[PDB]
């Protein structure tokens, strides 16, 4: 049951976290009306969110003699730095990076 | 004894946190040098030269063991590990064996 787009398949994954601004009615009429209130004060909210994940690693103990292939940046000069902001403040990711650079036997 | 080995072949590397231990074993051959003699040598014995190349010294019947190069201890992959993951390194301990 490994997910086909990649990753870890779990029967009990991290739960969904749901959030909502509590409605605040505007001034109701001074005579009773049984219909649900339709007039509300315009509101929004802001805040900080933190997520901390501990990951377990599995180290390599290869006996390969020659050097491996490694992900690296290229020294050649360019207008911008890869994985940084440009002059207008926009961050970008210039390429997809996988995980398979070290090698193992079958 | 004649029929018993005096040591084993030890050659690997252990990466232990902030330490790395390298071990190397090689096979060597030693001839007789100089017909067991000490000889005086100089640029006179070498055939002469300019003043900048003159020298005087001695050759001995002894040989010596040298391992003062990094590839005597690090495989290319181990060197890659070291240089891709560390700001620094330095040697701390040495053990030397001669056997068989």
């Amino acid at each position: 049951p490994s997910p086909l787009m990649g990753g870890f398949g779990m029967k009990h994954p991290p739960p969904q976290i749901l959030i909502k601004n509590t409605p605040v009615p505007a001034d109701p009429p001074t005579a009773f009306n049984k219909d649900k209130l339709n007039s509300f004060i315009t509101q929004y909210s802001t805040g900080q969110v933190s997520v901390e994940i501990e990951w377990e690693l599995q180290k390599e103990n290869s006996k390969r003699w020659n050097p491996e292939i490694q992900y690296t940046s290229n020294y050649y000069k360019s207008n911008n730095v890869e994985f940084a902001v440009n002059t207008e403040g926009v961050y970008s990711e210039p390429r997809p990076i996988g995980t398979r650079y070290l090698t193992r036997n079958l | 004894g004649v029929g018993s080995s005096s040591g084993n072949w030890h050659c690997d590397s252990q990466w232990l946190g902030d330490r790395v231990i390298t071990t190397s074993t090689r096979t060597w051959a030693l001839p007789t040098y100089n017909n067991h003699l000490y000889k005086q040598i100089s640029n006179s014995t070498s055939g002469g030269s300019s003043n900048d190349n003159a020298y005087f010294g001695y050759s001995t019947p002894w040989g010596y063991f040298d391992f003062n190069r990094f590839h005597c201890h690090f495989s290319p992959r181990d060197w890659q590990r070291l240089i891709n993951n560390n700001w620094g390194f330095r040697p701390k301990r040495l053990n030397f064996k001669l056997f068989n």
